[PDB]
């Protein structure tokens, strides 16, 4: 923990000259206001005013005035091995009248956590698994189509010190204070995964944001480009952001049950049932981009159907073999492009709705895999995820449970942003069309 | 079913 | 503050070998006379003689002789991390008979501040918001069409240390003694904004000049090109120089009124009314270049109509939500290409005229925005800013209020400069004409 | 003259296989409908239906249906020295109910000629002087910045047969049946002028259209590009379309008067007075493009002021030394980019208004030329032509005389087209702005 | 009205 | 509504 | 007043 | 008379 005096003492001792008042918009892009150390005391008094309409993205209509309220527990100093140290503070957005901004994703996640606490659950324990690609750059600094390496699953390809981004990323994260569980080479060439240790939902989302920033910074430092795009290349594996989740009640894992055959309590089963029922509604949030649904194709371990299993090629929900206090429910739809706060909020809200409505868990899918016909698929009651962004947007609009989690203000702006994105995408004429046609016709 | 792992041949 | 003995002591202690006797011409370009430290005592005796006709720009017709009178309070040492330190002094221009030069913009601003003080207002509190673009350079050192980054509004795009000009600029300014409020990435790619803390009008204009010089120097140092051109690229956001202003009377903000619904006193409302009435007259000063009116086009947040609001897409005058001693009137027409002294002088003179004549403030524009027709626009009494430099020049010539603020000597030379510029611009045949015509006709 | 039987006989005898049903839109671009010779009889029955909204240009909103009514007297066979001969017919546009289309420029000129005939003037004798530039082409066929030659005024630069376009153009025109008076090299390098023999106004405009088409075709045939753009290059002479005009009443030149000192009748003087009074109103028609007003700059023989003379550097109206039946009033504002039908119509309407109102002719400008100041210029009552397209559009809108000549339907569409063109032009950022700024600011 | 923000798509 | 005709400016 | 004729020197 | 200063336009 930290206090105002502690922050001032550390900043004076560490010779910090630059402070980043970091926050997040609806699209998940990392936003911040730069600050010289001479304004640190003013920042700590919650007296910095900025636009605030930047949260709305490119659909902002008018300039507003909003205040930044830094969270002292998020203070950290970047270890960029240079003089004039740079520090950061993660801030919440407040209206000039003192009320919190309704469109802040962090505030949305906090409100969902509060309504979870109202049910007796003290915290939501979340451990994400972000994957990213490393691309080579040209003389002008732009990413090329060449990967940084040609390693495979769990390979030792980026060895030694030459352009070893994965080692440096883990080292710098550990120096910052990150709790890193493990990291490994991913399935596709040039793909890497770093797994964090488990923490509370707000801290987990802050860690995801900081991790993306650190990965991009260190990759650019080595003459490489890091991307979290869900499907950068056709025919290769995409990047996922599987989120392991478990509810807690005073350091007691309520998802655990020793008497259960699978070690899953009734509360856990209700949670998974609620997540499964509202899957197509949250697809627009956990898979927010157009490219997100190019990843959700069969044959690349990404989930394409709404079903749960303990062992399958690509289930919607997977139950890891770990038990005891580490029993978890792993949701595999989200990609790293998704907003961490919004994705965690919608998943938690769906689980809470399932718990409250005592939903019945559908039977798990056995070793049988999805070569079955569509008639066999809907005969067994196995739904499918939306095929594109428009279907997910329609499902989100028609959904009343997760739209309430988003809130009235944020839902309208998110819908406007995604509709504009889809409208821009759908009218483009791609090179594939010119390759197929323009000679046949 | 295994397409993303056989990318070494493509 | 500083004295002659203090300046000599600091120069001897700091090993200063070069002193820049910096001043400004009518076009706003930064001018200076180099001086070895052995001439510092002669400079402090107001005995340095130079041309002085360089103030008139490229329309000077004869060589004159004028003296430089340095302002000791403007002394500063550049922190260019090199031996043989370089210092600067900002000087006023005086005729050989001892009278101040009428064509000095700093003298014009001082005279306007004096006639404001004659009304009982001790100071003009001004905080500008200069925005600029960063362009890449080629092997020969000339700017290209490529931006330094592709960030968005309030993005954290220039991270790390690689070509991080914004951080270095803030750090060097803070080392110089600048009071920087905050900085952020601007809407357009490659666009950056640094906001200063508020100060008196003369100090604010000196800070604007020093800020432009420092930004250009640091950007050049990183192999980049910094420009304050109002509209460098078509189809992207331009660069503005919004100036927050508030009149003070013995550390009392006369613009504040707790009883008012919007927290605006009658004096403040008269000030905004006076600024609105004379808008088209000062447009030639706050938007002095031909390119300045390519920014004043709809759809890029730049103001195009003379109207005020508390919340709108792009009003002429915006009233920030801050109240108390920070209540301000924000004027958004000026671009960074404008002369700071002249722009502040004309804005203050228009506000003073409104205060003296007790002008009636027109009603603010509501959430209704300008899709209305021209008949609806002039039925509601909403004027428009000049479409090009020629209209603004004609309005300035026909105006008696701000022409008196400029003065007889400066007005003629500014008009000659702008007329020559417009005459050169209007006879050019651009590539757009050759693209549209030369094949159709 | 020709008849249906004559046209069929010639087409069968000449082995004509292609017929171009040529017409004109509001912008002056040459439009046509292709027709196989098997449809010639159907075309001659005024039964061909086409869109007709193509006349309105790029501001057409809905598809209509209109009929083409060919003019048998305009029949001609192109001498392109190849088999499968190609012929043309010039057609008037008619609504399906049988009434002529109000937006056809040829119909507008015919209506103006009819209202002239109602005053007792049988014909309008018009001889134009179109000038054009010849540019070299690259390997891809696009025009370059290199001229075809470097000749001067009345030079013999393009001699022999090596790319001798001027000679070929005259020969092919004479073979077609054109009455060519003379041709010569123009002032600027690569500039050429061909003068036709005088004819009636409708025939003169048809000849202008055919001349432009033939010049472009022959120039393209020689690996060159012909343009009628008013000012393709800065610093060199532009291209004008001076139109010599004289009213006739049963082969009697009513502009002639032996008793007059200058050989000008009272009717002629009233005609010139009417043209001079309405000059700024017709400027939007005779100079319809943005580039048209880059030609109207001093020093290049183009007229910039509304005044008449018998000998001057660049008067609006020049009276040639020819007398008797060849006494003419030469109007020098129009450029070849102007619509011939519309320009002739508005000039004739202004002259008729002057004749009807018995306008007083202002005194001619003496050998004194326009180094005089603006005060001297408006003290002598010398108006100036509009500086750009916007001023001309405003003058046209405020004018009631020539707007009636245009008609209600055509005026709105022409105004919309020109407003869109000006709006596109005014927001562009040109290379000149980037050269002047982006380094100074 | 919002053209300068949609420059990402152009 | 009229976008395909204004392609001469783009 | 004669600029367009002196273009041979420019 | 002022030609050396107007070189910025040439
Ligand atoms: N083997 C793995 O877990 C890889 C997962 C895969 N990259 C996905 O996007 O889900
Ligand atoms: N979001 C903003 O305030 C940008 C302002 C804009 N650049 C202008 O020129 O006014
Ligand atoms: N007649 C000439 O000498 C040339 C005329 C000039 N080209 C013009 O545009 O008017
Ligand atoms: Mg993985
Ligand atoms: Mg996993
Ligand atoms: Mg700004
Ligand atoms: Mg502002
Ligand atoms: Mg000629
Ligand atoms: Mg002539």
């Amino acid at each position: 923990s930290y206090t105002r005096e502690d922050i001032i003492r550390i900043a004076e001792e560490e010779n910090v000259r630059f402070i980043r008042l970091q926050f997040t918009d609806l699209l998940g892009t990392i936003k911040n206001v730069e600050i010289p150390v001479s304004q640190l005391e003013k920042a700590l008094d919650n007296k910095m005013m900025f636009d605030g309409s930047s949260i709305e993205g490119y659909v902002r209509i008018e300039e507003s005035d909003m205040y930044l309220y830094p969270d002292l527990d998020t203070w950290v100093v970047f270890p960029w091995v240079t003089s004039d140290r740079v520090a950061r503070l993660i801030c919440d957005i407040y209206k000039p009248d003192g009320s919190p901004f309704a469109g802040d994703p962090r505030g949305i996640l906090k409100r969902v956590l509060k309504e979870a606490e109202e049910l007796g659950y003290t915290s939501m324990n979340v451990g994400p698994e972000p994957e990213f690609f490393l691309f080579k750059t040209d003389e002008k600094g732009d990413p090329t189509t060449e990967l940084n390496d040609q390693g495979g699953y769990f390979d030792l390809a980026p060895m030694d010190l030459g352009e070893n981004c994965r080692r440096e990323i883990v080292l710098k994260l550990e120096e910052m204070g990150f709790e890193i569980e493990a990291s490994h080479h991913e399935v596709a060439p040039g793909q890497h995964e770093i797994d964090f240790k488990y923490a509370d939902a707000v801290k987990a989302a802050d860690q995801i944001q900081t991790f993306k920033l650190v990965v991009k910074t260190i990759a650019r430092q080595h003459g490489l480009h890091a991307t979290f795009m869900p499907k950068p290349l056709f025919g290769v594996n995409g990047s996922g952001m599987h989120c392991n989740q478990s509810l807690f009640k005073d350091n007691e894992n309520v998802f655990y049950d020793e008497t259960d055959e699978l070690g899953l309590s009734q509360t856990a089963r209700h949670y998974m049932a609620g997540i499964l029922k509202h899957a197509r509604a949250m697809a627009a949030i956990t898979n927010p981009t157009v490219n997100s649904y190019k990843r959700l194709v069969p044959g690349y371990e990404a989930p394409c159907y709404v079903a749960w299993s303990a062992s399958n090629r690509s289930p919607m929900i997977r139950i890891p073999a770990s038990r005891g206090l580490s029993t978890r429910v792993e949701v595999r739809n989200p990609d790293p492009a998704a907003n961490p706060y919004l994705a965690l909020a919608v998943m938690l809200r769906a689980g809470l709705d399932g718990i409250k409505r005592q939903m019945a868990l559908p039977a798990p899918i056995d070793r049988n895999i999805y070569v079955m016909s569509e008639e066999e698929r809907i005969e067994e009651g196995i739904p499918s995820l939306p095929a594109d962004l428009k279907e997910a947007l329609s499902e989100l609009i028609r959904s009343e449970v997760i739209s309430d989690a988003l809130g009235d203000h944020a839902l309208a702006y998110f819908y406007e942003l995604k509709e504009i994105e889809w409208d821009m995408y759908r009218t483009q004429v791609h090179q594939w069309e010119r390759d197929q046609y323009l000679t046949l016709y | 079913l295994i397409q993303g792992e056989l990318s070494r041949f493509f």
